[PDB]
RNA sequence: CUCAAAGGAGACUGCCAGUGAUAAACUGGAGGAAGGUGGGGAUGACGUCAAGUCAUCAUGGCCCUUACGACCAGGGCUACACACGUGCUACAAUGGCGCAUACAAAGAGAAGCGACCUCGCGAGAGCAAGCGGACCUCAUAAAGUGCGUCGUAGUCCGGAUUGGAGUCUGCAACUCGACUCCAUGAAGUCGGAAUCGCUAGUAAUCGUGGAUCAGAAUGCCACGGUGAAUACGUUCCCGGGCCUU
């Protein structure tokens, strides 16, 4: 906004593993305000997750955002004449937001049976380094890395 | 701690009177068990959030009756109750617990309807021509 | 449509119209504007002149006719077709 | 025991009606429990205010009906005639139970 | 897997099975599994004949299939040929139950067929 | 509203009250279950004999200082815009603009 | 744009209703034209009498009117019997017993009400719209009045185009809810068609 | 004690620190339920659009007066090659269906709300308590949770359309009512150019009530339940405010 008066909303932690990253990815999953239903499906995709792997449900969880999360993204700049595609540096909190988002839009976009194990086999391939939301982080990358000569407007 | 320490919480249109004395950790909702009447985790941890902060949760017993709202809105008014309850029961808890937010009362309600709008704000759809 | 309880509805001034035709061999139309009368199995044969809102159209009762209204027979709106 | 509920538009009036009323009964002997303070009635009522069109344009109204029991346990018989030649003020309903 | 001479599919409920025929719904084929004494969540394929024999009498207790097509058939037509309003409507192909036609109509009228010039 | 239309609502007013009980009889005959098939045709017969403006659903509420046919009100037997000016007058017991 | 009534928004604060009655919904509609009735007599018949408000009120199956008035004279009559004729009307128009109260508005020109239907009676005579307006506001400013508007509206001097025009002296805040303002309007139907004027009066804050 | 409703207290940059022109004020901190206009509403300046309304009403002028006035029955305002606006329901598995089982707020009621019991698959019917109501009735909240099934199919999605049979209101459901049962089972598999709303208990989603009203809401007004995402910033689009040219 113009006038910079907004603060920050404390989020409680999740149940489970009392972690607030996992209750954001929780609140971006959740639809029409049925936290419940979000929260059960988050649970057994972790689940399936970490019997799919040797680690935790948080450390397979951290090893899929580690490989989805971008670090430099492009945003338009309009000067005088015509506007340019500047890349700008992502800060920590927008690379989670925009990692979970991505993993959770490629999930839905998936054809599975249940959600559940649509969102288990994003992740997976996330932390195998494959499939949508990792093509997603390599073209912001790729339009980040042509853009590099307009890193100074 | 040798008499009944009484505390009301509020939250939403839920209002909740807790009754706290020392105990062993057993504590009953509406003439139900903790795990009988809320299904929902979060509603559990919200109600053990102060018990757990002050690690007093198997010296008490709690009883507890509440009506109106919902599971969310009753579960918050538990938690502020049983707050002020451990807070007239000894009072150099006042500080961590409000330094954890539950002294304050959530006053957030829901928005009254209002003319013109679908909703308290989504206005119809608006179109030039 | 009306209850069974109550019976078909019929307007008792063309119960008497009807009643006293059919006893005479009166074939004249019966001129009426009660639409809402239902067809009764006693006037078969006969034409009843139905008002449609600006005329009385004749409809010639049947058998297949009963249980039906009088208006179901004569159409009050008249369409011919956009630009036909 | 009699019940009066007393029916008002006006809190003040109500008050001031109930206020005489339990004087009144306390002087002459009988007892008086309350008065209680039933649940105030709000009617809501809205209204286009415009005399053509303008849908979205209205005016809201309420009346409050405001509520009060009075109870007398144990009434004598000079405190039963003393209550309806009280004459109390025009705008308040009073209602008599034989309870 | 035939009865009142069509096929049913074979992978399916019962219940499911049975509405294929046309005539028969949910509430029909719930009223004939109960009167076959067959449980709803069975699959026809595992039925032995001696249950698929008890079926089609119970469909044939129904109206189904060409004899309930001729019925409507028949009923339409006699509307149409007595030339009532709901005849004429049906004639016309406009809706027969008092539905606008201003807008919408679109089941009974088709496609939206464009002016020409 | 016009004149006739008001006398229109008196008039259907004043017939269904002197005719209220006639007809509650009649329909009281023909709703009864253990009726007879023959009275209760007659009770048909003879409900429509009736003239149709005592049938209290011919009746239209109107503005009791306008005669305005929509926008009515029960409780104060206005129109809204009446009702308005009445209560901005401060003519209307215990009315006044609401907020909560 | 519009402005919200001044006495309906201060109907509850420092304003007091007009009619002071309960009711229950199956009598309330009743009352309030039996109300309306009465009122339209008793303007009608008054109308020469200087009245400025007309409270009703209902203690029980019974109509009390009080008349407040500049001219309670003239209202009574000689030993109360224009009162008593009243009386009898009033009792017959409102099928009870009626009783009527006399209320003296000292200082008519402190008056919404009266100033309006003043100035609304000399546009009817034809006076100089500018000089009614003019001297309302000086004698209501004399007579103490913290501040005062008068507003004219429509084909004044029957000019063809309408048009407003309003004075204004001391203060007048209008978006002060605790302000005592009296504010009344009239209607003059002069040759040309009908002439709007609303007065608000100050009277300080309470 | 919750609560009902009357009377009070409380929040005032009041206190502390820093910055600031020894100012106004700003930034942060303490205490507190609430912190800087705490949240929401009511409240709409001088005026603008000869903006809307002579069909709420009133009114200048004009016009009709065995008619442009008055009464009645039937019809129409519900038409239908088409075009637009505002909505509702969907296209499904974060779901449909079956069984079981929790947790609201607000409101209305006397030619009214109508319980219990019996009958009917059902809409309802018969009989008949209680209530002018914190007492009785409307009146089971639903989403939710547990178990089972469906297994990606134009389907156990969707429920338009039509046939048959009924119920209730009402003199009277043909034109032209609502609701019920059986059958029927359309388009639709996420929507071109373009375009709308929303900054927090908001959006989204889920039910509930009321006015109008004999009957007739997907509209309107109101009430709770669950409950987000995001705001780096003011270069750009729209509207506006102040100074200057
Ligand atoms: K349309
Ligand atoms: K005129
Ligand atoms: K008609
Ligand atoms: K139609
Ligand atoms: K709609
Ligand atoms: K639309
Ligand atoms: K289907
Ligand atoms: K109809
Ligand atoms: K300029
Ligand atoms: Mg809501
Ligand atoms: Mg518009
Ligand atoms: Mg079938
Ligand atoms: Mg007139
Ligand atoms: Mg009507
Ligand atoms: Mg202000
Ligand atoms: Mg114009
Ligand atoms: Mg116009
Ligand atoms: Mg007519
Ligand atoms: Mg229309
Ligand atoms: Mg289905
Ligand atoms: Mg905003
Ligand atoms: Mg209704
Ligand atoms: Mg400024």
């Amino acid at each position: 906004p113009r006038r910079r008066v907004i603060g920050q909303r404390k989020i409680l932690p999740d149940p489970k593993f009392g972690s607030e990253l996992l209750a954001k990815f929780v609140n971006i999953l959740m639809v029409d305000g049925k936290k419940s239903t979000a929260e059960s499906i988050v649970y057994s995709a972790l689940e399936t997750l970490a019997q799919r792997s040797g680690k935790s449900e948080l450390e397979a969880f951290e090893v899929a955002l580690e490989n989805v999360r971008p670090t430099v993204e492009v945003k338009s700049r309009r000067v005088g004449g015509s506007t340019y595609q500047v890349p700008v540096e992502v800060r920590p909190v927008r690379r989670n937001a925009l990692a979970m988002r991505w993993i959770v839009e490629a999930a839905r976009k998936r054809g599975d049976k249940s959600m559940a194990l649509r969102l288990a086999n994003e992740l997976s391939d996330a932390a195998e380094n494959k499939g949508t939301a990792v093509k997603k982080r390599e073209d912001v990358h790729r339009m980040a890395e042509a853009n590099k000569a307009f890193a100074h407007y | 701690a040798e008499n009944q320490y009484y505390g009301t919480g509020r939250r939403k249109s839920s209002a909740a009177r807790v009754f706290i004395k020392p105990g062993n950790g057993k504590i009953v909702i509406n003439q139900r068990s903790l795990e009988q009447y809320f299904g929902r985790e979060t509603a559990r941890m919200v109600v053990r959030q102060p018990l757990e902060l002050v690690d007093m949760v198997e010296k008490l017993d709690l009883y507890i009756t509440v009506k109106g709202g919902g599971i969310s809105g009753q579960a918050g008014a538990i938690r502020h109750g049983i707050t002020r309850a451990l807070m007239e029961y000894d009072e150099s808890l006042r500080s961590e617990l409000r330094k954890a937010g539950f002294v304050t009362r959530d006053a957030r309600q829901v928005e009254r309807k209002k003319v013109g709008l679908r909703k308290a704000r989504r206005r119809p759809q608006f179109s030039k021509r | 449509p009306r209850s069974l309880k109550k019976g078909p509805f019929i307007d008792l001034h063309l119960l008497k119209k009807v009643e006293k035709a059919v006893e005479s061999g009166d074939k004249k139309p019966l001129r009426t504007w009660s639409r809402r009368s239902t067809i009764f199995p006693n006037m078969i044969g006969l034409t009843i002149a139905v008002h449609n809102g600006r005329q009385h159209v004749p409809v010639f009762v049947t058998d297949e006719m009963v249980g039906h209204k009088l208006g179901e027979f004569a159409p009050t709106r008249t369409y011919r077709g956009h630009a036909a | 025991r009699i019940r009066i509920r007393l029916k008002a538009f006006d809190h003040r009036l109500i008050d001031q009606a109930t206020a005489e009323i339990v004087e009144t009964a306390k002087r002459t002997g009988a007892q008086v429990r309350g008065p209680i303070p039933l649940p105030t009635r709000k009617e809501r009522f809205t209204v286009l205010i415009s005399p053509h069109v303008n849908k979205d344009a209205r005016d809201q109204y309420e009346i409050r009906t405001h509520l009060r029991l009075v109870d007398i346990v144990e009434p004598t018989e000079k405190t039963v005639d003393a209550l309806m030649r009280l004459d109390l003020a025009a705008g308040v309903d009073v209602q008599i139970s034989l309870g | 897997a035939r009865i009142a001479g069509i096929n049913i599919p074979d992978h399916k409920h019962a219940v499911i099975a049975l509405t294929s025929i046309y005539g028969v719904g949910k509430t029909r084929s719930k009223a004939i599994l109960a009167a076959a004494g067959i449980a709803e969540d069975v699959k026809i394929s595992e039925l032995s004949e001696g249950q698929i024999d008890t079926l089609r009498d119970e469909v044939a207790k129904f109206v189904v299939e060409g004899d309930l097509r001729r019925e409507i058939s028949m009923s339409i037509k006699r509307l149409m040929d007595l030339g009532c309003y709901r005849g004429l409507r049906h004639r016309r192909g406009l809706p027969v139950r008092g539905q606008r036609t201003k807008t919408n109509a679109r089941t009974r009228k088709g496609p939206r067929k464009p002016i020409k010039k | 509203a016009k004149q006739s239309m008001k006398a229109r609502e008196v008039k259907r007013v004043a017939l269904a009250d002197k005719y209220f009980a006639k007809r509650a009889e009649l329909k009281a005959i023909i709703s009864d279950v253990n009726a007879s098939d023959e009275d209760r045709w007659n009770a048909v017969l003879k409900l429509q004999t009736l003239p149709r403006d005592s049938s209290p659903s011919r009746q239209r509420n109107r503005c009791r200082q306008t005669g305005r046919p929509h926008g009515f009100l029960r409780k104060f037997g206005l129109s809204r815009i009446k009702v308005r000016e009445a209560a901005m007058r401060g003519e209307i017991p215990g009315l006044k603009k609401a907020s909560w | 744009g519009q402005k919200v009534h001044p006495n309906g928004i201060r109907l509850g604060i420092v304003k007091p209703w007009n009619s002071t009655w309960f009711a229950n919904t199956k009598e309330f509609a009743d009352n309030l034209d039996s109300d309306f009735k009465v009122r339209q007599y008793l303007t009608k018949e008054l109308a020469k009498a200087s009245v400025s408000r007309i409270v009703i009120e209902r203690p029980a199956k019974s109509i009390r009117v009080t008349i407040h008035t500049a001219r309670p004279g003239i209202v009574i009559g000689k030993k109360g019997e224009d009162v008593e004729k009243l009386r009898k009307v009033v009792a017959d128009i409102a099928g009870v017993p009626a009783q009527i109260n006399i209320a003296e508005v000292r200082k008519p020109e402190l008056d919404a009400k009266l100033v309006a239907d003043s100035i609304t009676s000399q546009l009817e005579r034809r006076v100089m719209f500018r000089r009614a307006m003019k001297r309302a506001v000086q004698n209501a400013m004399r007579l103490g009045a913290k501040g005062i508007k008068v507003e004219v509206s429509g084909r004044l001097g029957g000019a063809e185009i309408a048009r407003t025009e309003w004075y204004r002296e001391g203060r007048v805040p209008l978006h002060t809810l605790r302000a005592d303002i009296d504010y009344n309007t009239s209607e003059a139907h002069t040759t040309y068609g009908v002439i709007g004027v609303k007065v608000w009066i100050f009277k300080g804050e309470i």
